[PDB]
């Protein structure tokens, strides 16, 4: 009797129903992770995303050691690897956390087929989401809800959640054993960035270290921060949880329970508003929206996406992605994103408006693909949905006025501390010209020691001209939608 | 420039390389400091857009009865026929 748990997005030992269930009359357990260069999305991914994952793997491997076991890491396509392991280890039990993503469902059906024709029982448990997503679609009449508001109404009339599974502790294992071997490492060891091909020369310690251990620690500190209260910081918070939820270092269901308990004590009721779980539900809403739409991350052939005649301009996209737009507020944000791998939600909104419906008129698909490469927390469906909504290409939530790539920064902080922090070449400029440096008198640039168009780029667009233009481009689009919905 | 990604190479290994959109762009120093989008004639691009819209017309989203219900209190412009509120303006609201 030999059992294998296959880790993908649930990189943790707490709240792992599928792992716990695999350890039932198991005799032999083996935890396995298979290296996928696509990160469950439509892109290949950069240095910060990979470092985050590897550290998730190390922590998982270290925590498994404490339980006198190991993580097994393998390169290859799942379809290739599993048939070998089946015969080689004499497998009869395989377990996974359910994946609602269309690509993941295809993959899992193919693997479940290989397993079945090898006498391998397959165990699937739902623990990446709060809810059974298919039950939510049923309550909506068979199709996923189009609007976050409808989604909220549905979840408010659902059954109370069952507690997180017992965490895998020495008792849980209960003499079930992982056979380690000679040459286990270097044959099944967690690789390093260097081993993967990256240049790690100019690389400071991660602002966002991976793994369950850091997640749990950050969760405690986050709840304490909230307990005390009942923007200067477009900057990475010590208590940020989003990358941890994305890789399952923190179980969404645990975070949910911890939130409800705190609410019950600080406040009278056992009826918190749904806003309390805004973070968890928004996430859950996009998984639900995408699960039956394999083209969720496309414009064409995506039946929830408005078809818009976006411009093509590789050079302008390139400037936007590298934060060389000539707009400090935007450049700063895209710079923090490159360096660190997280930016604030309102900052995501800012760079998305500028790229798409605001100034550049470039497809949201291009923006999405850059975020997939650089943003630690990017999830296929969440990231696509956002980019669609932000560009007025879909209807998940109300449309808002396009953010100004000058004024939004002025409202946020007029001292421009954020800007100076990520843009050194600009540090000298006074608050007067800090958002519009091209407006600096030709002598002020001499004093700042930064010439617009020499040391810092010229503004790639006449923003006001492009805004008025694009806003007309949009009017014509939504006009024609009404004419044909007629 | 710090923007490379890990591609899958031959069956053997992974290859570090710039992403396609970067490889496709001319990204030399001048462009990055000096490139500005041309100023274009408004009507010319609207008319050019409108040509495109006629081709994109049959793939616009269609709303079922239930979806029309959901959309009523979130995107009023659907059942009203006008332009969405947030987009019926002259340009960047802050600037004007
Ligand atoms: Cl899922
Ligand atoms: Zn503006």
């Amino acid at each position: 009797v030999n059992a294998v748990h296959w880790f993908r997005k649930g990189l943790r030992l707490h709240d792992n129903p599928a792992l716990k269930e695999c350890i039932q009359g198991a005799d032999t357990i083996r935890c396995v992770y298979i290296l996928d260069p696509w990160f469950a999305g439509s892109s290949n991914v950069g240095i910060n995303r990979w470092r985050f994952l590897l550290q998730c793997l190390e922590d998982l491997d270290a925590n498994l050691r404490k339980l006198n076991s190991r993580l097994f890491v393998i390169r290859g396509q799942p379809a290739d690897v599993f048939p070998r392991l089946f015969k080689e280890w004499n497998i009869t039990k395989l377990s996974i956390e359910y994946d609602s993503e269309p690509f993941g469902k295809e993959r899992d059906a193919a693997i479940k087929k290989l397993a079945t024709e090898a006498g391998v029982e397959v165990i699937v448990r739902i623990s990446h989401t709060l809810y059974d997503l298919d039950k939510i679609i049923e309550l909506n009449g068979g199709q996923p809800p189009l609007t976050y508001k409808r989604f909220q109404t549905l979840v408010s009339k659902m059954e109370p959640l069952e507690m997180p599974a017992d965490t895998i502790t020495s008792d849980v294992i209960g003499k079930c054993m992982t056979p380690l071997s000679d040459d286990h490492d270097e044959k099944y060891g967690v690789p390093s960035l260097e081993e993967l091909g990256f240049d790690t020369d100019g690389l400071s310690s991660a602002v966002w270290p991976g793994g369950e251990t850091e997640a749990l620690t950050r969760l405690e500190r986050h709840l304490e921060r909230k307990a005390w209260v009942a923007a200067n910081s477009l900057l990475a918070s010590p208590t940020g949880l989003s990358p941890y939820l994305r890789f399952g270092c923190l179980s969404c269901r645990l975070f949910y329970f911890k939130l409800t308990d705190l609410y019950k004590k600080v406040k009278k009721n056992s009826s918190p508003p749904l806003s309390l779980y805004g973070q968890l539900l928004w996430r859950e809403f996009f998984y639900t929206a995408a699960t039956n739409n394999p083209r969720f991350d496309k414009m064409e052939g995506n039946p929830i996406c408005v078809q818009i005649p976006w411009d093509k301009n590789p050079e302008a996209l390139a400037k936007w992605a590298e934060g060389r737009t000539g707009f400090p507020w935007i450049d700063a944000i895209m710079t923090q994103l490159r360096q660190e791998g997280w930016i604030h939600h309102l900052a995501r909104h800012a760079v998305a408006c500028f790229l798409t419906r605001g100034d550049l008129w470039i497809s949201w698909e291009e923006g999405m693909k850059v975020f997939e490469e650089l943003l630690l927390d990017a999830d296929w469906s969440i990231n696509a949905g956002s980019w669609m909504w932000l560009s007025c290409s879909s209807f998940f939530q109300q449309f808002f006025h396009c953010y100004c790539p000058v004024g939004f920064g002025r409202r946020t902080d007029p001292n421009g501390d954020y800007i100076r922090r990520y843009l050194p070449v600009l540090r000298g400029f006074p608050a007067k010209y800090i958002y519009d440096p091209w407006n600096a008198p030709e002598g002020i640039q001499k004093v700042a020691k930064c010439l617009i168009g020499v040391n810092y780029p010229k503004p790639m667009v006449n923003h006001a001209e492009a805004s008025r233009l694009n806003i007309e481009r949009m009017k014509q689009i939504y006009q024609q939608l009404s004419r044909y919905r007629g | 420039a710090g923007l490379e990604v890990l591609f899958q190479g031959p069956d053997s290994m992974y290859v570090l390389q710039d992403p396609i959109w970067l490889l496709m762009a001319n990204t030399d120093d001048s462009i990055m400091m000096t490139y500005q989008l041309p100023s274009r004639d408004l009507q010319a691009v609207l008319k050019e857009d409108q040509e495109k819209l006629k081709l994109l017309q049959r793939s616009q989203p269609r709303f079922t009865e239930g979806q029309r219900r959901e959309l009523r209190e979130v995107h009023p412009w659907v059942h009203t026929g006008g332009l969405p509120t947030a987009i019926d303006v002259t340009g960047c609201v802050y600037c004007e």
